[PDB]
């Protein structure tokens, strides 16, 4: 348009450009709206879709099939399509159950092996305590447990010269 | 016959739309609270651009 | 993308700078993972998910100000609504991305599970005292819980049992006063707004850094490429290519430095949650 | 006149006061851009059968504020106080 | 995708987890160029069609 | 520990991070950086001193930038390891050499002791903890007033198995017959909520 270049998606716009005023600009000094120099109509520009690609795998030793996650993009234009709030998965089947789950995905959705199922993570088993103002529960038998924890303290000493 | 031009002499600097933003611009402007010379044939110099107001 | 979008000769020139594109992604990925670990370390400390019973016989104390309300937008407990309104929906669509390689990822835990965790912690505290941190929760009357907590600071228990009404009234009045304190004064929440301002300003500076000559003819790759001949335009390109690397490295280093202190604060908050809430 | 380009701005607004320049703001929109290439230093006004202010333009930095429709509502001089 | 993961990790065994492979851009299908009307043509018949 | 592996995640992560940083630093030594070749000897043996300095300058500046980046990253990592070492020292001094009364600092339960063990680049603790179980619930009461005097328990809590009343310690079920020796009197039973005759 009138010399300025770029790549994007053009959409009809309904802004209030002043008659002498050509094209808009965003806060970060990025073009946002244009006026076409043939019929004097406002027009909107949207950045073209782009995004990363991730691979969810259960391990080569276990199986040899994976699921592909496209982060971001509304996946109508992507060459078992399940749409989430962080991209969309391909290769996993949605379920209506909730399990304390394996490796996460994002936005509360996470997947695991079963054959690569994706669902919504569950906080834990739900129980309600029977509260009253006239009763207390006292233990009768104790147990002794052993817990291990690992704390690093130092790393290898490496020296690099220049010359 | 100096007169204090309070807040006059501000124009659109660039041919660009902008909404709900504060813009810092560096161009030949008329300084605020400056002196304008009232007049009544008299020729005047033209340094780099003149702000000409009239009734 | 950030250094030079959709250009082939620029990519060819960049490929000879070694691999100054992979450690940046690795560092940003490490920061992103640690951010989720920080959130998981604080709240996720309760095994099950307790809920308060419909019985509201707490001896006179009024917890309705902080217990969750079912007729709420996201099951939030009145005070949390003010906290969210005092800080400057988020579900409309997926478009959080800029023109030049800027992506914002959503957190692993959304606000619903955070609210559920806080509600479970509060219900366990009310109906079981400190017994739900060691083993399994045991019910106990609330008045007796207050009596034992008084006994824990030297004051004998019979102070409560003969001054229950005054203490209940003082607690209710204090809960009433904190309402006005939060609603009127806006400067109180001054430690959660600084992070947002710093991050937004850093990103804004990074974006604005693009339009700089850096010693070249112009700040746009396309004009330089399409107005100079290939054999000569190479020298001008490798000034922008050197400037953008410095800008991006500076941004990454600042992000790491400011993430370290956030991790320290998250560890302190985890300690306070584990010791001050689950016990005395 | 900027490096051989003559630019003309203008404004025509009725005013309620009849004493002096009123208090308020009024932006100016460009009309004519002509690259004749004449570097001028003296100018005059002619007539047929009163009172005109004149001011000089100086370099400065301003802080313009735009409204929801891209019209300047106010500006702040930078190096004043 | 498994082969790309093996290549980018530079190993023949991958453990359980999520890895990043690359990024994708939606390539431009065509180009659009717009210019105003071509008015005020130079008079060439004065020196040619005379 | 003998059977299940992949439990020492933190130490492996630290070692992998250091090794990968060294690997990328070493690998960075083979880039042209815009010069003719990535080895000084080739340029030295091919060109002349007056015009072989530009390529050397390019190589020097590139390698210097890479080395500075590596040093800064190592500084950040060392600071983090210092914080971890400080925490480990605090735990060693406070839980091994005594008993910890702060909740959920050493174990999940009521702490009793710990035993340190060495490791390739760290330390491993073995906390011993007390955890109760086999719950049983009775009916309670704040204070028992007898002869017009309201008695409260010294240390314990009042319980009843349906007919009789006893005093028990909080964390274990040990019923004792109520006596003047383990109860103290305070006031009269007319303003307390929950007084039970006995
Ligand atoms: C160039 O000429 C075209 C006609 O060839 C003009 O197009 C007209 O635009 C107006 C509104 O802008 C419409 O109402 C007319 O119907 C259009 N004409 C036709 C034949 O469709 C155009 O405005 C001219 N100017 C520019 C800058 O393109
Ligand atoms: C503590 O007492 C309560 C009430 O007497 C018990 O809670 C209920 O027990 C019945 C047993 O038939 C169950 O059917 C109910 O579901 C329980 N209530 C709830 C809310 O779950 C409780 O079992 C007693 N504690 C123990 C350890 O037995
Ligand atoms: C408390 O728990 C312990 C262990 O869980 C019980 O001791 C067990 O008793 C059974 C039956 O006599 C034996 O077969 C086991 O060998 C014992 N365990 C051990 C480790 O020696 C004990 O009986 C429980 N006490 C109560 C009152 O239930
Ligand atoms: C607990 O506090 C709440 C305040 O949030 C009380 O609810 C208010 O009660 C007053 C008294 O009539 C009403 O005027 C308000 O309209 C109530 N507000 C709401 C949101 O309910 C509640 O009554 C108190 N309950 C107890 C037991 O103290
Ligand atoms: C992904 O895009 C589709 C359509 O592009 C969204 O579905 C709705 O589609 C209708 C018809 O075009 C639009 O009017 C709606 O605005 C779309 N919904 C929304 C929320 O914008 C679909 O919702 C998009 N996916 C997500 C997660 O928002
Ligand atoms: C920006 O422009 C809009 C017009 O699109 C203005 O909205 C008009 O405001 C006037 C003043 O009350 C109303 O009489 C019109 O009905 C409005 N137009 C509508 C609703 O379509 C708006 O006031 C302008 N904002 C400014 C000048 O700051
Ligand atoms: C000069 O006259 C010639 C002869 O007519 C013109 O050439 C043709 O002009 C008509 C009318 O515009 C066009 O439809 C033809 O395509 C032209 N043919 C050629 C071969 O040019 C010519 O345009 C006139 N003007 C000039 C400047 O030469
Ligand atoms: C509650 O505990 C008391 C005290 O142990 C029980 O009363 C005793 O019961 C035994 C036999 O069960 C008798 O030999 C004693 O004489 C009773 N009195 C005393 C003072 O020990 C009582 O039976 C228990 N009640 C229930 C429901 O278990
Ligand atoms: C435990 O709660 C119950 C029910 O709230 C209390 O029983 C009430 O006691 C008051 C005081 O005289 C009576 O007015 C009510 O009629 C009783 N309710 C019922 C349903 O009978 C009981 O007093 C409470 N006990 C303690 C120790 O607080
Ligand atoms: C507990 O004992 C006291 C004193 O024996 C009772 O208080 C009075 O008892 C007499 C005799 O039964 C009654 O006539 C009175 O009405 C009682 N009240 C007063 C104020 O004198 C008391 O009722 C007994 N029970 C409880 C639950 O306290
Ligand atoms: C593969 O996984 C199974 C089950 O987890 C395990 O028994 C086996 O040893 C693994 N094999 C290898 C080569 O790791
Ligand atoms: C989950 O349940 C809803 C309605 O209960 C149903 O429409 C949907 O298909 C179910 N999801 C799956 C994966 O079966
Ligand atoms: C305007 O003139 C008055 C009177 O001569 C003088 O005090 C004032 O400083 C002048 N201001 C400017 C901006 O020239
Ligand atoms: C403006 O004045 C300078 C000398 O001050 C002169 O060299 C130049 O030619 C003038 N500009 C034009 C367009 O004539």
């Amino acid at each position: 348009f009138n010399g300025l270049t770029g790549t994007g998606v053009l959409t009809e716009s309904n802004k209030k450009f002043l008659p002498f005023q050509q094209f808009g600009r965003d806060i970060d000094d990025t073009t946002d709206a244009v006026r076409d120099p043939q019929t004097l109509e406002i027009l909107d520009i949207t950045p073209c879709s782009f995004g990363g690609v991730s691979v969810i795998t259960p391990g080569t030793n276990t199986s040899n099939q994976v699921a592909v996650l496209y982060q971001g993009v509304n996946c109508t234009e992507v060459p078992n399509v399940f749409q989430t709030r962080a991209g969309c998965l391909i290769g996993a089947e949605h379920v209506n159950n909730s399990y304390e789950c394996d490796i996460p995905i994002g936005a509360g959705i996470c997947a695991s092996y079963q054959s690569i199922i994706a669902y919504t993570m569950s906080l834990g088993a739900e129980n309600s305590v029977a509260y009253s103002n006239n009763s207390i529960a006292i233990p009768i038998n104790f147990t002794i447990s052993v817990t291990t924890e690992i704390l690093p303290v130092s790393m290898t000493k490496t020296s690099v010269d220049c010359t | 016959a100096y007169t204090n031009s309070f807040t006059r002499g501000v124009y659109y600097p660039d041919k660009v739309f902008r909404s709900s933003v504060l813009h810092s611009t560096q161009d030949l402007f008329l300084p605020f609270f400056s002196n304008v010379t009232w007049f009544h044939n008299p020729v005047l110099p033209f340094n780099d651009g003149v702000y000409f107001a009239s009734t | 993308m950030y250094i030079c979008g959709d250009s082939t000769e620029c990519s060819n020139l960049l490929l000879q700078y070694g691999s100054f594109c992979t450690q940046l992604n690795r560092a940003l990925t490490g920061i992103a993972v640690e951010q989720d670990k920080n959130t998981q370390e604080v709240f996720a400390q309760v095994k099950q998910i307790y809920k308060t019973p419909p019985i509201k016989d707490f001896g006179g104390f009024n917890f309705s100000q902080i217990l969750p309300d079912p007729s709420k937008p996201s099951k939030r407990s009145f005070i949390e609504d003010l906290l969210f309104n005092k800080v400057t929906a988020a579900r409309d669509l997926i478009c959080a991305q800029k023109f030049n390689g800027l992506t914002v990822l959503p957190p692993l835990l959304t606000d619903e599970m955070i609210a559920q965790y806080t509600s479970a912690l509060l219900a366990g505290t009310i109906t079981s005292g400190w017994t739900f941190g060691a083993g399994a929760a045991l019910q106990i009357p609330f008045a007796m819980q207050m009596a034992y907590r008084f006994n824990g600071i030297g004051v004998t228990q019979n102070v409560l049992y003969e001054n229950q009404k005054l203490i209940a009234n003082q607690f209710n009045s204090a809960i009433g006063k904190i309402q006005d304190s939060l609603s009127s004064t806006a400067s109180a929440l001054g430690k959660l707004q600084d992070v947002v301002n710093q991050n937004a300003q850093a990103l804004n500076t990074l974006v604005k850094q693009l339009s700089s000559n850096f010693g070249a003819i112009s700040s746009v790759l396309n004009d330089i490429l399409a107005r100079l001949d290939p054999p000569e335009a190479e020298v001008q390109i490798d000034r922008l290519i050197t400037g953008r690397l410095q800008s991006l490295q500076t941004y990454v280093t600042q992000q790491l430095i400011r993430a370290a202190e956030i991790r320290a604060s998250a560890n302190l908050a985890a300690t306070k949650m584990s010791e001050c809430v689950l016990g005395q | 006149n900027i490096d051989g380009y003559f630019k003309i701005y203008s404004k025509h607004t009725p005013i309620n006061l009849v004493r002096d320049l009123p208090q308020g703001f009024s932006a100016l929109e460009p009309l004519v851009d002509l690259p004749i290439g004449i570097n001028i230093t003296r100018f005059q006004t002619l007539l047929a059968l009163a009172a005109y202010y004149v001011g000089y333009l100086q370099p400065r930095t301003f802080l313009l504020k735009y409204n929801e429709n891209g019209t300047i509502t106010d500006a702040v001089d930078c190096a004043l106080d | 995708p498994l082969s790309e993961t093996k290549c980018t990790l530079k190993s023949f065994t991958v453990e359980k987890g999520i890895y990043q492979t690359s990024n994708f851009r939606v390539q431009p299908t065509e180009s659009i160029v717009r210019f105003p009307n071509i008015t005020n043509l130079c008079p060439f018949g004065e020196v040619f069609n005379a | 520990l003998s059977s299940t592996a992949s439990a020492l995640g933190k130490l492996q992560d630290v070692v992998n991070q250091n090794a990968q940083a060294l690997n990328t630093l070493v690998k960075q030594l083979s880039s042209n950086f815009g010069a003719i070749s990535s080895v000084l000897n080739d340029i030295l043996a091919r060109l002349d001193p007056p015009e072989a300095e530009v390529q050397i300058d390019r190589l020097i500046t590139g390698r210097l930038q890479s080395l500075q980046t590596y040093v800064t990253q190592q500084l950040i990592r060392a600071a983090e390891i210092r914080a971890s070492a400080n925490l480990a020292a605090t735990k060693m001094s406070e839980c091994v050499l005594g008993q910890s009364k702060r909740v959920d600092f050493c174990g999940k339960g009521y702490h009793l002791m710990s035993f340190p063990q060495s490791a390739p680049h760290g330390v491993v603790f073995l906390h011993v903890t007390y955890v109760p179980a086999q719950e049983k619930n009775f009916t309670t009461a704040p204070a028992i007033c007898h002869d017009g005097k309201a008695h409260f328990p010294r240390e314990g809590v009042f319980v009843s198995n349906g007919t009789h009343w006893f005093v028990t310690q909080r964390n274990f079920y040990e019923p004792q017959i109520i006596t003047t020796h383990n109860t103290f009197v305070s006031g009269n039973c007319d303003v307390v909520i929950g007084i039970v005759n006995n």
